[PDB]
């Protein structure tokens, strides 16, 4: 069997969080259809002319269907 | 000129204040962030071979006092040095504090100080899921676009003393050999299937045999044997990923062969988990500090998905 040299510690170390309200404003949920086609056309748009990618890596650039 | 210890000491002297209070950086100076980083992830590999000791977190959303709270009890930069996992931005109430402290300690300590990037670094989530519209805010839409050319540079794995393999997600069924990884060319966004799609999106399921279906509608899950069978062929001994809220802010999956990391408690003040880090020593040693609080109307999901645009 293959010899393993990680270990874990049995004692974990805890301290108190912040009080505060932490609660974030959520926008991805109030779009609208038409929103969503804006955002497509325009994050389409923004990769193709400006967002730089390597030329080995063209492929993996994620486009949406608008 | 970066301006670089001034905007630190900025960043950091909010530690006494309310919770909540902004940091007033230039644009200017937010830019410089972004560039001078670019250049220094560009410089190291894009597999990073990182040597404990360490500090590993994961997921902080933009929870800014937390991330102050967190560095607190690890020790301020350089005391001690980190690693971070991904997803530093959206979903919380103060993105742009958290990435500028970030990008801040990178170039202010190259070499102890590690960031990798997880699926909320790339443009497509990061529009919808607070970022771009905090950007907007606070500065302008262009400033967004800079943010986007220093997080399609970040590195996507790191491998810790041989024996630790770290990435956002988890596992692909396209990562046969680290090579494979090494061969990724930056700048790059996150495709939407593939390798590097998976390294930031993947989860592990205990009732999955091989590779299955995600609930997020992305990429994959995996089983317990496909870990066993990663950790001996690459003669590793631990995956340790971020990605999924975990009550103790740590969880382990496939007897201790994975764990999760979670570092921001109370996430988006709507989950009751605890926030932890991963303390690794030069014996190998591994650690947890752990910062925790005090029908189809279900409480949604913690996860995000990549198909929110979709028609
Ligand atoms: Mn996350
Ligand atoms: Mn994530």
């Amino acid at each position: 069997s293959r010899k393993i040299l990680i270990r874990f510690s049995d004692y974990v170390e805890v301290a108190d969080a912040q009080d505060y309200d932490r609660r974030a404003d959520k926008p991805w949920t109030r779009l609208t259809a038409a929103d969503k086609a804006a955002i497509r056309k325009e994050l389409n748009e923004f990769k193709s002319t400006e967002m730089e990618v390597h030329e080995l890596s063209r492929h993996l650039t994620r486009f949406h269907r608008p | 000129s970066l301006n670089l210890d001034s905007i630190i000491g900025r960043l950091l002297e909010v530690q006494g204040s309310r919770p909540g209070k902004n940091v007033q950086l230039t644009e200017n100076e937010i830019r410089g962030l972004c560039l001078k980083s670019r250049e220094i992830f560009l410089s190291q590999p894009i597999l990073l071979e990182l040597e404990a000791p360490l500090k590993i977190c994961g997921d902080i959303h933009g929870q800014y006092y937390d991330l102050l709270r967190l560095f607190e009890y690890g020790g301020f930069p350089p005391e001690s040095n980190y690693l971070f996992l991904g997803d530093y931005v959206d979903r919380g109430k103060q993105s742009l504090e958290t990435i500028c402290l970030l990008l801040a300690y990178k170039i202010k300590y190259p070499e102890n100080f590690f960031l990798l990037r997880g699926n909320h670094e790339c443009a497509s989530i990061n529009r919808i899921y607070g970022f771009y519209d905090e950007c907007k805010r606070r500065y302008n839409i262009k400033l967004w676009k800079t943010f986007t050319d220093c997080f399609n540079c970040l590195p996507i794995a790191a491998i810790v003393d041989e024996k630790i393999f770290c990435c956002h997600g988890g596992l692909s069924p396209d990562l046969q050999s680290m090579e494979q990884i090494r061969r990724i060319m930056r700048p790059t966004d996150v495709p939407d299937q593939g390798l590097l799609c998976d390294l930031l999106w993947s989860d592990p399921d205990k009732d999955v045999q091989g590779w299955g279906e995600n609930d997020r509608g992305v990429s994959f899950t995996f089983g317990a044997e496909v870990v066993a069978k990663f950790l001996h062929k690459h003669d590793l001994d631990l995956i340790c990923r971020a990605h999924q809220v975990v009550e103790d802010g740590y969880e382990f999956f496939a007897k201790r062969q994975l764990v999760t990391l979670f570092s921001a408690p109370n996430y988006c003040g709507e989950f009751d988990n605890a926030g932890a880090m991963m303390s690794v020593d030069e014996t190998l040693m591994c650690s947890f500090q752990i910062l925790k609080p005090a029908g189809s109307g279900q409480q949604g999901k913690s996860s995000s998905t990549g198909n929110l645009l979709d028609k």
